This record gives structure tokens, C-alpha cells and sequence, in this order.
């Protein structure tokens, strides 16, 4: 697709066995959710936001179907306003910016 | 929301 | 351009006659700079995200030259941690995600 704008880039994304939506986010690093179904243990990690800092849940290899493609990549879990797929994982999509 | 985010 | 996102997605920016540079961000809603010079009036917003809440003056019908082009628009101005172009500046000049 060419997405546009005029409204938060929003897919789905299947990851636990539970389909989640997040907003394809080209100014964040990484991906960030806030609750996931993934059992195993993770390591601490912080992140940086407008506001501040905050430390996050790293998990890695994550295996995640994003808009009909299975991708493996690091998905944090932490205190985002809003879920966010970051270029980690976008890269991996193929996703680029154009104008 | 400005979900800027550096990791 | 077609802008891959093994990196952050950086442009130029021209704002109060000053060549800037900033974050195409598709997960902000708003544009925000670090401080800059702009006449007009401003109203003062706050604006969330990743870290919390941060208050901004809000100048409207702001002209500015993201990567040579001239758009108009909403300019947030405040202690963000890097320029960011948000959704609504984005919309004005074309820019789509593409995968």
C-alpha cells in the first residue's frame, strides 16, 4: 500500500496468538508495546520519549506477523501512550517513506 | 502524541 | 526521495530563516521544535508522549520549508529532545509510508 497521513498509520500485528494494532511509527527506533502475551524472560532496557526516559521489557527473536508478513525482530514492552512498531521492524517490511 | 523514541 | 529506515529519517528544515534539521516522524500527530524565533501570536498546549507530558507554545499558520518545500501549518515549539515533523506538516507535503 501507500499509506498517507491524514490519520495515525495503524496495522495489525499478530503476536502471542493475540491480534494487536500499532502505529507504524518511522520516528521511533524500536517497537514498543505496552501488554503482550510472551512467556519467557526479557532484558531491561531504556528507551527515550519526548518526556523523559523510561526503562522497558527487551525481548528478542520475537517471531510477529505484521500486515501479512512474518517478521522476526526486538519488541519492547513498556509505558507508551500508543502501540508502536518502530524501523527495527519496518526495515524488515521493506517500509519506506517517500514524498 | 509525539512518539518520538530512541533506543 | 524514497527514504529507506535503516536510519532515522532526517530532512532539512527551514523555519524563522533558519536552516534546521528534523525527524520525519509519522507517530506524532504535531510538529515540534526545539526553540526557535517565529513572530505571531502563541497559545500554549500540552502535548504527551513517551516520558509524559510536555507544555508547548502552539504557533498557527506557520511557514516552513521541510526539504525545500514550502508547507504552512500548525508549529509546535518546546524542550523537545530533537525536532520532529508530525502528521500534519507531512500531509502538506506529499509523504507516504510505502511497502
Amino acid at each position: 500500500p501507500q499509506i498517507t497521513l491524514w490519520q495515525r498509520p495503524i496495522v495489525t500485528i499478530k503476536i502471542g496468538g493475540q491480534l494487536k494494532e500499532a502505529l507504524l511509527n518511522t520516528g521511533a527506533d524500536d517497537t514498543v508495546l505496552e501488554e503482550v502475551n510472551l512467556p519467557g524472560r526479557w532484558k531491561p532496557k531504556l528507551i527515550g520519549g519526548i518526556g523523559g526516559f523510561v526503562k522497558v521489557r527487551q525481548y528478542d527473536q520475537v517471531p510477529i506477523e505484521i500486515c501479512g508478513h512474518k517478521v522476526i525482530g526486538t519488541v519492547l514492552v513498556g509505558p507508551t501512550p500508543t502501540n508502536v512498531i518502530g524501523r527495527n521492524l519496518m526495515t524488515q517490511i521493506g517500509c519506506t517513506l517517500n514524498f | 502524541t509525539i512518539m518520538m523514541q530512541r533506543g
